[PDB]
């Protein structure tokens, strides 16, 4: 379904030196919730068609959350429906890779495991989408007979009858009100460094799609970009400061819609809405406002730690069984931010580099400028592969992506056909694995 | 600023300006404490972003109450 | 190669350094092959106009 | 001669383990240099801040450090086999490890 | 008035002024088509130094990279042949080979 | 000489070195010179007006 | 200006006097911007430049 | 000419004309001194470009002050 029609649109996003900020706060706000966008669904459709007017380019392609909510919601002619055509050819095309999975992994079961969890490492579930806001560890802690450690920091997390202990539950905003008053005084009187409560809304297995998560971060996302994004830190109490301590939005007698330029002050919501065009009214902020009451504290960077396949328990360590990744609470995956309006970036956001794929100095540099100067004191570093992450995040020996699928994004063209090549690629070398391959005659 | 985020640039004082508030008298509400004069201020700001975010949530239930009928269909009479 | 003819009344042979490919003189490196050179170069790279 | 011919060795777990072949080549090169520990391993620390995760790597970096398997990745096919690259090739051993 | 005129476009003598028209506005001043060509030059050129920061390699030969000894659009001691800024400062304290 | 500071979030001398020396020489085919202003007289023509 | 003691040194300037403006001759003044050194032909030995 | 760019045709005598102005006082605060009388009127305009430029842009900071709470707010009410 994806033509290069399409994907010319979602390139050119990626190599914007003019991506707007403001939306960008948005999708911070939502972080993956469903109503939570159901509050904010009048405001975004003032981004999209005043970013698809503007310039030739659509928004809120990063994160997979909000493709899939503009997908499914608003169907009517709320957002261009030229620009509509390109969301609706991402996720149809997308599911279309997830049925050409199944056709591949056949009907048979080894034990009780399904051969279809051992053959391709994208249907593999203890494969974990790289930013995750449900509660994804709980249900990988409850259906594995491979051994699932957590760390988060310095403790350990193994029995789901722990899981009140490590992962604090939320819920949907309705029911919370309550014990809202409560929540607020978790922000403030508490240290949130070396805390190890995880704040993660709850998860309902209906609505999850684990292996359509994946073909989106790890297959089409760094393609299309040509793996230019990083993962991104954020302090919330520090983003819903600007919005509400603003004066317009705690004055009264303003209307419905008194768009904002007309009232104002000196601060960087003049200088984040200058720089995108975006008039939206007061009173659709209000709602943006209202986003604060249930913000998780902090982005936090939990480790996942699962025992390698039984076709692969041999290796040399007490480690070689066992193999991590890193897997962001709370956070989001970033293209390159507008050199304009990068003052008025850095007091908002701050960056983090990740798994492989998620550490580029392009996207880094333009975030924090501690940074900048380092990729500029030596220009060894520039490269997406030779990047260094810090040990305090990733060994980059142990991940399911080592160095040489980096290599590979940051190299391919933007043709259709390297979108089937990382759905290939992500065949996984075992010895049941053969059977499948050599049987198709692949 | 090695273990934060750099703060952002913001007229201060929206008490001084408008207020004229009921929730400007519920910042009051919040005691001081071992916080200094400095610090009291920071921490009253992050209050005053409390109780914006309540009130407007709390219309917000008002307005998607929806329409009901028996005001409505009076009104229709006229 | 050039000639430097500033001591007395005879030259000596001195010499610059090209520094590039480019410098090189057209009979010896002409039009077309730098362009069949810079074309290898995107071959490699895979750059993407 | 296929595939599905051969998988009736290929799928045997002497293809499968490193052991025996970590033994072959530690007797042959008896003591290898361990300097530039880059991507080894990883280290848990108690602090959730990702500013001091950031900041205290970044802070004062100065040489860095080119690991084995970026450096495989960026060569070019004919490039490695050539003689003068030893320390490539006496790491690439069989193709499932590393 | 010059896009609209004739199908021409101003302002191509500097990189200040092209790198300004493109980052600061992405805006609705410029007509869409117009804004369109000026984009394709920052384009290209960020894809141009993508492309020769692969070729010459990671490696050092001391504490000077291979970068700054490969080509010549890289070498710092290269300067582009319009100054606005302290450039001249900026070479000194990051040089061995002695201005 | 008058140059104002440079930051170095701001200058990448390799994107005004692509520039010149490619973009330029090849689109304008090599039509170009180094131009000097007088600025004293070109506001002289702006505020006296 | 003294053309011997330079960077671009002439046969630069008669190739950009004659090309076609061309994408394909952008990238043929980026590959003729290569320092013709020894610890470059080791760089383009490697890709087979 | 050899040394200096063309001088632009411009029509002289900016005082007789408008002023009327309170920088025109200003230009008779720079004194003569050495120089003759055609090189003093020379000179006297160059001085009223500088007072131009430095009164707009001092008037461009009051613009571009941006509207405040307190004044814009009070009218509000009404």
């Amino acid at each position: 379904v994806i033509d290069q029609l399409t994907i010319d649109v979602i390139q050119e996003t990626a190599f914007d030196p003019a991506y707007p900020l403001f939306c960008y706060v948005i999708e911070a706000m939502i972080h993956g919730q469903e109503e939570k966008f159901v509050m904010n669904m009048p405001l975004i459709a003032l981004v999209i068609q005043t970013y698809w007017v503007n310039s030739g380019k659509l928004a809120f392609v990063n994160s997979y959350h909000m493709v899939r909510f503009i997908c499914t919601h608003m169907g009517n002619g709320s957002i261009p429906k030229e620009a509509h055509g390109h969301y609706r050819k991402i996720l149809g095309e997308l599911i279309a890779l997830e049925q050409a999975l199944l056709k591949l992994a056949g009907h048979e079961t080894v034990g009780r495991t399904p051969i279809t969890h051992l053959v391709s490492a994208l249907l593999d579930p203890h494969l974990l989408p790289p930013f995750a806001y449900h509660d994804v560890f709980t249900d990988l802690m409850q259906k594995s007979s491979r051994q699932p450690i957590i760390k988060i920091g310095d403790q350990n997390y193994d029995n789901p009858q722990n899981r009140a202990t490590f992962i604090n539950l939320r819920g949907r905003m309705e029911d919370l009100v309550n014990n809202l008053v409560n929540i607020y005084q978790t922000r403030v009187n508490e240290d949130h460094d070396e805390r190890h409560v995880l704040d993660v809304a709850p998860l309902d297995e209906n609505d999850y799609n684990p292996v359509l998560e994946k073909l989106f971060y790890y297959v089409l996302m760094p393609v299309c970009s040509n793996g230019h994004m990083c993962g991104m830190g954020v302090d919330y109490q520090n983003v819903a400061l600007t919005l509400t301590y603003n004066g317009p939005v705690f004055a009264d007698v303003v209307n419905a819609q008194d768009d904002i330029l007309l009232h104002l002050e000196n601060g960087t919501l003049k200088d984040i809405l200058q720089a995108g065009d975006i008039r939206p009214t007061v009173d659709m902020i209000r709602v943006l406002c209202t986003s604060f009451l249930t913000c998780p504290f902090v982005t936090q960077a939990a480790r996942v730690i699962t025992k390698r396949d039984p076709a692969q328990s041999f290796a040399t360590h007490e480690y070689g069984k066992d193999v991590a990744q890193t897997v962001l609470v709370n956070g989001f995956g970033a293209f390159a931010v507008a050199d304009r309006s990068r003052e008025a970036a850095e007091t908002m956001f701050y960056p983090v580099p990740f798994n492989k794929l998620y550490a580029d100095p392009l996207v880094a540099a333009t975030l924090h400028p501690l940074l900048a100067n380092y990729v500029t004191r030596l220009p060894n570093q520039r490269n997406a592969v030779v990047f260094n992450v810090p040990s305090n995040l990733m060994a980059e020996y142990e991940e399911w992506h080592k160095s040489p699928v980096a290599a590979y994004a940051a190299s391919c063209q933007a043709t259709p056909g390297a979108i089937s090549a990382m759905v290939s690629m992500h065949q996984k070398l075992s010895a049941p694995s053969f059977i499948c391959q050599a049987k198709h005659r692949m | 600023s090695n273990f934060k985020v750099r703060d952002p640039v913001i007229q201060e004082r929206l008490d001084h300006d408008y207020a004229h508030h009921p929730l400007v008298a519920r910042m009051n509400t919040l005691d001081q404490g071992n916080m200094s004069q400095a610090e009291y201020l920071v921490q009253k700001r992050h209050y005053l972003v409390f109780l914006i975010a309540h009130h407007y949530y709390e219309a917000y239930l008002r307005r998607m109450g929806g329409i009901q009928r028996r005001d409505h269909l009076q009104t229709l009479r006229d | 190669f050039f000639v430097h003819p500033c001591p007395g009344a005879r030259g000596s042979y001195r010499a610059t350094h090209r520094t590039m490919v480019g410098n090189i003189p057209q009979p010896l490196a002409p039009r077309e092959f730098q362009e069949s050179r810079g074309a290898q170069f995107d071959a490699v790279t895979n750059m993407t106009h | 001669f296929g595939y599905q011919n051969a998988l009736k060795s290929i799928c045997h777990p002497r293809m499968h383990n490193p052991t025996q072949s970590a033994q072959a080549l530690n007797q042959a090169f008896p003591d290898p240099d361990g300097g530039h520990g880059y991507g080894l391993r990883y280290e848990q620390t108690p602090n959730m801040n990702l500013f001091r995760t950031f900041h205290q790597y970044y802070m004062g970096k100065n040489v860095a450090f080119v690991p084995d398997v970026a450096q495989k990745a960026l060569v070019t096919t004919e490039d490695l086999l050539h003689p003068t690259s030893h320390r490539l090739l006496r790491l690439e051993v069989h193709p499932f490890f590393d």
